[PDB]
């Protein structure tokens, strides 16, 4: 996990990604092919995304995609067998914003399709650490970009984040950004990854933030370290 | 009809791109808009039918 067969070269104000350089990035679409959220493959049978995305078993997981405007591009449209929304997801505060998707048929891993690593509950990714977020969300706050985008951004300390969002920042949230880039409409559920011993590890899941996708405002993500025990437990039980 | 039917559509702070319906009093019908996934106001429906049954004529 965390090691792309195709190395990446390093969302508002981000840049186009190298095709297939973020192999765990998936597109969550409805039965018609409409992209409503992103997600991350954690293994061949499971995808992690945001609880607010409201994924259902009628939706599909699209892996190995780069250009959503290309009909010829080879991709994997995977059916969803069951949706596991974290029962602690708070629809009011948006805390514990995570959901697991168990695929009906396993994804076929390859040079453009593979898993991201998961952190340990005790992992500490220091503030200021440069991480990356990816997705097909808006690049301007309007239709989504066809090609997968990426952006490098720093993690923010809770103290620094709270300087803007105050008490809206909860324990299962981690902030990043306010650095000239911003996740935006359509990026939700996607990954916020940081390197752990060289391997890209899922530190956050795009959740919420500025209602205008401001690049000078902290973006808020579901803190994976605070939710990974729930993840492992769900996989072990299913 | 409920006054919430007269409120403009509300996307919210979450970053999803979910298609929902809202009643547009200026046009007299329900239209689509993109909902962010959280903190939906009441003029937000999963189908045009639900929207028209709740806000039609507002």
């Amino acid at each position: 996990c965390g090691v792309p067969a195709i190395q990446p070269v390093l969302i508002v104000n981000g840049e186009e990604a190298v095709p297939g350089s973020w192999p765990w990035q998936v597109s969550l679409q409805d039965k018609t092919g409409f992209h409503f959220c992103g997600g991350s493959l954690i293994n061949e049978n499971w995808v992690v995304t945001a609880a607010h995305c409201g994924v259902t078993t009628s939706d599909v997981v699209v892996a190995g995609e780069f250009d959503q405007g290309s009909s010829s591009e080879k991709i994997q449209k995977l059916k969803i067998a069951k949706v596991f929304k974290n029962s602690k997801y708070n629809s009011l505060t948006i805390n514990n914003d995570i959901t697991l998707l168990k695929l009906s048929t396993a994804a076929s891993f390859s040079q453009t399709v593979s898993a991201v690593c998961l952190p340990s509950a005790s992992d500490d990714f220091a503030a200021g650490t440069t991480c990356v977020t990816t997705g097909w969300g808006l690049t301007r706050y309007a239709n989504t970009p066809d090609r997968l985008q990426q952006a490098s951004l720093p993690l923010l300390s809770n103290t620094n984040c709270k300087k803007y969002w105050g008490t809206k920042i909860k324990d299962a949230m981690i902030c990043a950004g306010a650095s000239g880039v911003s996740s935006c409409m359509g990026d939700s559920g996607g990954p916020l990854v940081c390197k752990k011993n060289g391997a890209w590890t899922l530190v956050g899941i795009v959740s919420w933030g500025s209602s205008t996708c401001s690049t000078s405002t902290p973006g808020v993500y579901a803190r994976v370290t605070a939710l990974v025990n729930w993840v492992q437990q769900t996989l072990a039980a299913n | 009809r409920p006054d919430f039917c007269l409120e403009p559509p509300y996307t919210g702070p979450c970053g999803a791109r979910i298609i929902r319906y809202f009643y547009n009093a200026k046009a007299g019908l329900c239209q689509t808009f993109v909902y962010g996934g959280c903190r939906a106001k009441r003029n937000n429906f999963k189908s045009a039918e639900d929207c028209l049954r709740t806000c039609g004529g507002a």
